[PDB]
């Protein structure tokens, strides 16, 4: 095994496991290799640096998440393999095949067999790594999809100069346990802790924060000094959002960019050397997450009567007008809704104006029914139900000065 | 070092199985199984006798490995008397199985010295006119035959078995399946044409069968490196002593996994990670790398995912577990989980934990769902085949129309299991007893 | 093409004689499967017995005379009839009809009965159920049309065409249950043509159940087949005795010239005589007739018994492939014991401790509630409950460090290999659920045979 093992931060065991399987010799290279790991574990970072230091390995990258269905997945395999083998050996005259002719799992074996037959003029055996970054991220996923890819090397001819290599990068855990009896060398990726997450964000965001346009324009209006300033903001963001984000890299990277311009403008000629006064001046950037960044009168009263008919039994309605809110609402009828709506309305018959506001209440997805697509409002079997939470229905009744909390007390 | 590079490559080629036919490794418990398979192959290619045997065994029970060795042994002497026709049950469907036979026949006949031309009806017509000085043995290798044994109709299984008794052309069908009761999966007429030749693959019985298999996979029987004589003495010393570290990992895998390809997944990276001969003998004696591989395999499960959580991620899962435990069916939503978490913060501070608002727990609630912790109530999830996966995508479920604070979820771990995987040093241990 | 037979000519009388055309009624893949032999096939004394016992009529007297008489009164008289054949799968249904057509072909050359055309149409040997119309039209007319053009061409030919320019057609409807569709249009058309006057079509339907038209077909198709049905009774114990003896008439009780160098036997150097015990034939034909009475099963039992005896004969001498050989009852009894045995019992006894604990935990939950539907969360709680029974003893805690920590302090206490293993073996079942606690687990095998494997450990 002649290969170069790169140095990855907090990935000493993961980098050594990739060098023991991925090699330039197919005799010591497995046909299957699963890289299981959740988001924010560094699966793509440990794979790009491993293939960049070694230029003798030919790997083909493929994103199954950009193909939705499984039909374009079979077409993208034969299209990327022929394109990669064309630029690898331009001194070999091969025949171009149509990648759109792969519509069945059997057709993929015939297409790959028609390409490897014209590449037998080589000397040694050259591997062909087909990295499938995100196999379980495919839309139309089933339990029989992975069984058709783990047996692809069996149908391929053994006396071939180019052998395919499948590499899967799973995300969840239950999807991997469904094929544990196949004995596949899986390389797991555990999530980082509070000491490895902050160290990764420091060595990845310091090169873009100190050279930003906002920080360079603040020092002229009011390189070792700017490094400690950008490193202090990264450490203060993680320690203040460790419970809101957890251990995700994408959740913490968005909060840094959202608070970087607001933290640079709060730096003056005295807050550059005193980090104690800088944290007190911008206390509104660490105490909260800063979030993320006209109804009609008849329409307001219709949502109030719909909330009662969906969270109360209709057998006791002749004693009031004459916690159930924690569960799913119940379905009612059209005539049952107009009876309570007319009673709670202040000093009105059911004209076309009442039905007009009721039809618009369903367009905004404020009230659910029994059918989603192609609904029949004139059908007597289709019932209606509420579709708004308790917090939304509370602010609506408060604007019209209506006591909505006394009906459920 | 040139001496260690030749020994490291030879030891890795023995575990993967890429050795030539003249130097293949045959285990002791499998020696009585390959002899029956070799008898059927030698009788259909040399003697030209039609046979039909469907192999039955568990997953990774050395089924395809034994069939590949028999085809390579016969190709070194009788390479112009038979062909190789391989079939799969997962890749090839019902309609694609007809075109797969004609495709593998036009490529094998031109190699010894069209069929797959036209529509689907004309392809199956030319196959029956061909199969149904000596002849040519058409060896059929069928993988996952349980998928083709459908209780609705077995068209391919009826035509394949007809090419053995009535047909004069020697056709050797070697089916490989995993179902133990493969005789009941066939029809009344399909089972009539079968010879009832079901050869069951043997398994590991005693403990000495696994020791001889590992020793035969790490012993270099060729003079290709100066460190061969020194490596055989180190491997034989650790295996003969039951108090060593190599015998402990074999006995542990014998009562937990009892699989040879499963245990081979850790010996391959142990040898490749060694820099020289001194590092190889050290890792093979203390087995320090084997303990690291076992911890990585159980690091992304339900136990390893709890240690990678913060203080808020653990408080939400604990508060949500008490709601489903005290309930009748275990149904809960975001509104029921927030009521238990809010009552726990005010109870601890009364005897300072920052109480997060309801707008901040939404990000934590969605992060626990992706981490496999909160499953939807009465949800199928991943479908079996591709037929049920398409019908489920076109139908809009009721959980997508209702808001997130009213979605019924289920706990993947009860409160009784959370108290065992949480130490006493954590402050959230007092709210896990109920 | 798409043009039917109704638009091929101008009128009815304008159609010439079809018997004088070098294209009607039938008027290249055997060379690529041949190779040169560079060795010598050494055939032992048991090789000739296995080849004669292969599938490639002393027990059928009334059935052979009934089918032959039904076709002799219709071909010579220029009529059309429908013969129904039903019986157990493997009683000589297709072979009896094949012997009738072969006997009628010899009588046609003697200028006794008019010439006929034999068409073999198999339902199971076709991909689409509508492909039977293209095969019949290609064997009678000779053209190649679609499924829609061949259906209308056969109706116009079996009605408007007179009998003076026609010919008898014998069609064997093999696998009648395979052509059963939903609209029942193909089954009705194949039986309605026999009721026509200007047809001269002989249809011999072969199915597997006598009540097939009374269950799948309707009252319209059943009235066109006929009330008289030939029931093919399975072979008993006295009829299967002469079947095996006929295939080995010239081989049993005969001397051979088996060589002591290679092992080649020459049917009339040692004079080895081959004799098969009569008691082994009676004990084998009685077991076959007691199960289903299959004709192929009776020939496979004697072939399997000779294969086992040939394996021990070659291994004890060291021959290769390149005084009196007597097949006792031990080889026949061993050939029937390898099939009637159940490998499910011995499979669970060779499993690991983790696989044996999952089966013992599932059976214990059935004796407490009795619902035959234990969830996955109950099996995990029952396994841990059995471990903490004697946790204070040093003999039980030795296995707790491996099943939960694998003998490592860094590995935390665990809560998939043995679960998916029993699912593919056809023993355990699991419903399609995304949760790993409320997922019900059902047993596919019997409960009596599962408890015997746990007590053997
Ligand atoms: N050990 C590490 N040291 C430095 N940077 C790292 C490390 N691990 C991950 N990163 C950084 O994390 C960033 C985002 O992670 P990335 O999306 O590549 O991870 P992943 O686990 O492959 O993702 P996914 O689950 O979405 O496929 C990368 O751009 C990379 O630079
Ligand atoms: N051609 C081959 N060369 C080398 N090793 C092989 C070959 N075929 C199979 N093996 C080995 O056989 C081992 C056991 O798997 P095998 O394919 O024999 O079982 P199987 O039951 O047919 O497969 P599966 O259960 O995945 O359907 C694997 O670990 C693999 O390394
Ligand atoms: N009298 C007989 N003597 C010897 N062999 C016989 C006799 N009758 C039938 N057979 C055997 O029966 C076998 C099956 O015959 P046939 O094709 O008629 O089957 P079947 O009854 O239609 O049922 P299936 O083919 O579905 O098992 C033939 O291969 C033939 O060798
Ligand atoms: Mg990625
Ligand atoms: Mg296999
Ligand atoms: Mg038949």
């Amino acid at each position: 095994m002649n290969v170069t093992t790169p140095e990855v931060a907090f990935r000493e065991y993961q980098t050594n496991c990739l060098a023991s399987y991925i090699s330039a010799d197919p005799d010591i290279t497995p046909s299957n290799l699963i890289l299981q790991g959740y988001s924010g574990t560094g699966k793509t970072y440990t794979l790009k640096k491993y293939f960049n230091a070694n230029p003798n390995l030919h790997a083909v990258w493929l994103e199954p998440v950009e193909l939705v269905s499984w039909k374009p997945l079979l077409q993208a395999i034969a299209r990327t393999v022929q394109y990669k083998l064309k630029t690898l050996y331009p001194n070999i005259p091969t025949t171009d095949y149509d990648p759109l002719q792969v519509e069945e799992p059997f057709l993929l074996v015939k297409t790959l067999h028609n390409i490897f037959v014209q590449y037998e003029s080589l000397q040694e055996k050259t591997c062909l790594f087909l990295i499938l970054d995100g196999f379980d991220s495919l839309q139309d996923l089933d339990a029989a999809l992975f069984n058709k890819y783990i047996k692809l090397n069996e149908l391929l001819p053994k006396d071939s100069k180019i052998n395919i290599k499948f590499i899967y990068t799973m995300l969840e855990t239950s999807f991997l346990q469904r094929y544990s009896t196949h004995c596949i060398p899986t390389v797991m990726f555990p999530r980082y802790n509070v000491d490895e997450v902050s160290t990764i964000l420091v060595m990845s965001r310091c090169g873009e924060l100190m050279e930003d346009s906002c920080l360079r324009k603040r020092i002229i209006e009011e390189d070792d000094q700017f490094q400690n300033v950008a490193a202090n903001f990264i450490h203060l963001i993680v320690q203040a959002f460790h419970s809101y984000t957890g251990n995700d890299i994408f959740a913490l990277n968005d909060l840094i960019d959202f608070k970087w311009p607001k933290y640079v403008s709060r730096i003056t000629k005295e807050n550059i050397f005193e980090p104690l006064a800088l944290y007190k001046s911008a206390i509104k950037l660490f105490l909260s997450t800063d979030d993320n960044l006209d109804l009609s009168i008849i329409s307001k009263y219709l949502l109030i009567a719909s909330y009662i008919c969906s969270y109360l039994e209709p057998r006791y309605d002749a004693s009031i007008f004459s916690n159930p809110r924690y569960l799913q609402p119940s379905l009612f009828a059209i005539e049952r809704l107009l009876a309570i709506f007319q009673a709670i309305f202040p000093i009105m018959k059911a004209n076309i104006e009442v039905f007009q506001n009721l039809s618009e209440l369903h367009t905004l997805k404020l009230i659910a029914t029994t059918m989603n697509k192609n609904i029949d409002y004139l059908s007597p079997k289709v019932r209606w139900k509420v579709n708004v939470p308790w917090e939304i229905i509370k602010e609506i009744s408060e604007s019209v000065h209506f006591n909505i909390s006394d009906y459920f007390s | 070092d040139p001496g260690f590079g030749s020994l490291q490559r030879r030891l890795l080629q023995q575990l993967y199985g890429t050795l030539p036919t003249d130097e293949k490794i045959i285990f002791t418990y499998l020696q009585d199984c390959q002899q029956e398979i070799d008898r059927i192959i030698k009788q259909s290619i040399i003697q030209k006798e039609s046979h039909s045997v469907i192999l039955v065994g568990p997953r990774q029970s050395y089924k395809t490995y034994l069939l590949d060795y028999e085809l390579s042994l016969l190709q070194q002497s009788y390479k112009e008397q038979f062909i190789t026709i391989r079939l799969n049950g997962f890749i090839h469907s019902e309609q694609t199985a007809i075109n797969g036979i004609a495709t593998q026949l036009e490529q094998q006949l031109q190699k010894i010295h069209t069929i797959s031309s036209g529509s689907l009806t004309e392809v199956f017509e030319k196959i029956l006119l061909l199969l149904d000085i000596t002849k040519i043995t058409v060896v059929f290798i069928f993988d996952e035959i349980d998928t083709f044994a459908g209780p609705v109709r077995q068209t391919l299984l009826y035509n394949l078995f007809d090419m053995v008794e009535h047909s004069r052309v020697p056709v050797c069908i070697f089916g490989c399946t995993t179902k133990l009761n493969i005789l009941e999966y066939l029809e009344k007429r399909v089972k009539s044409r079968f010879s009832q030749r079901v050869i069951y693959m043997p398994q590991i019985q005693n403990l000495d069968d696994m020791v001889d298999a590992v020793r035969n996979l790490l012993t270099v029987r060729s003079e290709i490196s100066p460190w061969v004589s020194q490596w055989n003495e180190t491997l034989e010393k650790e295996l003969s002593d039951p108090r060593s570290n190599l015998n402990r990992h074999i006995r542990m895998n014998f009562e937990t996994f009892r699989s040879l390809p499963t245990l081979k997944n850790s010996i391959i990276p142990l040898v490749a990670t060694s820099k020289n001969f001194g590092s190889l003998c050290t890792a093979i004696k203390s087995c320090s790398f084997l303990d690291i591989y076992n911890k990585n395999q159980l690091s992304n499960n339900l136990t390893g995912r709890l240690q990678s959580l913060s203080d808020l991620e653990l408080a939400i899962l604990i508060s949500a577990a008490r709601v489903a435990l005290r309930a009748k069916d275990g149904s809960f939503n975001f509104n029921l989980a927030y009521a238990e978490y809010e009552k726990m913060i005010k109870a601890i501070n009364s005897r300072t934990i920052k109480l997060w608002l309801k707008k901040d727990v939404k990000n934590v609630w969605e992060n626990l769902v992706q981490l496999d912790f909160f499953t939807e109530k009465s949800a199928v999830g991943l479908r079996d085949n591709a037929t049920a996966a398409f019908y489920a995508s076109n139908y809009q479920f009721q959980g997508t129309m209702i808001p997130f604070d009213l979605r019924s979820y289920q706990m993947q771990i009860i409160l009784q299991e959370l108290r065992r995987i949480i130490p006493k040093s954590n402050m959230y241990y007092s709210w896990t007893q109920l | 093409k798409y043009t039917p037979f109704s638009k091929r000519f101008k009128s009815i009388a304008a159609i010439p004689d079809l018997t004088s055309l070098p294209e009607f009624y039938g008027n290249r893949f055997e060379n690529k499967l041949k190779t040169t032999q560079k060795h010598q096939i050494v055939e032992t004394i048991f090789s000739k017995v296995k080849k004669q016992l292969n599938s490639s009529l002393p027990a059928r007297e009334n059935e052979f005379a009934s089918i032959y008489l039904s076709a002799y009164s219709a071909i010579e008289s220029d009529s059309a009839t429908t013969i129904y054949v039903a019986g157990t799968p493997g009683v000589g249904k297709t072979l009896t009809v094949r012997e009738v057509v072969k006997e009628l072909l010899s009588s046609s050359a003697q200028r006794e009965i008019p010439d006929f055309l034999y068409v073999e149409i198999n339902g199971l040997k076709m991909v689409k159920p509508t492909d039977c119309y293209e095969t019949l039209w290609n064997k009678v007319s000779g053209e190649r049309l679609t499924w829609a053009a061949s259906m209308e061409s056969l109706e116009f030919y079996f009605k408007r065409v007179p009998k003076n320019k026609k010919k008898t057609i014998v069609v064997l409807l093999d696998e009648l249950d395979a052509m059963v569709t939903k609209s029942q249009d193909i089954m009705y058309n194949f039986f309605n043509w026999t009721t026509y006057e200007n047809a001269k079509l002989i249809v011999i339907a072969v199915a597997n159940t006598m009540d097939l038209p009374e269950r799948q077909l309707g009252n319209k198709i059943t009235s066109r087949i006929g009330f008289t049905r030939i029931m093919f009774t399975g072979y008993t114990h006295e009829e299967l005795k002469n079947i095996i003896d006929l295939r080995l008439k010239g081989l049993n009780d005969s001397f051979f010239y088996v060589d002591t160098k290679t092992g080649n036997a020459i049917l009339i150097v040692r004079k080895v005589r081959l004799r098969m015990s009569a008691d082994a034939i009676e004990i084998a034909s009685r077991k076959v007739a007691s199960v289903s009475g299959d004709a192929r099963r009776a020939l496979k039992v004697c072939k399997r018994a000779a294969e086992i005896a040939e394996k021990h004969y070659m291994a004890k001498h060291g021959y290769g492939y390149d005084g009196v050989q007597t097949v006792h009852i031990t080889h026949v009894m061993k050939a029937l014991n390898e099939t009637l045995n159940s490998h499910v019992i011995t499979f669970m006894t060779r499993l690991s401790f983790t696989a044996k604990l999952f089966i013992y935990a599932l059976l214990n939950l059935m004796k407490k509630n009795g619902s035959q539907e234990q969830e996955l969360g109950d099996i995990v709680d029952e396994i841990k409950l059995l471990i903490e029974v004697n946790g204070s003893n040093k003999f039980v805690m030795e296995i707790a460090k491996t099943l939960f920590q694998q003998g490592s302090d860094n590995i935390s206490e665990q809560l998939d290999f043995v679960l998916n293993q029993l699912l593919d073996a056809g023993i355990l079942f699991k419903q399609t659920m995304k949760n790993d606690r409320i997922c019900c687990v059902k047993l596919n095998i019997s409960v009596e045979e599962a408890k015997r494997a746990m007590n053997e450990d």
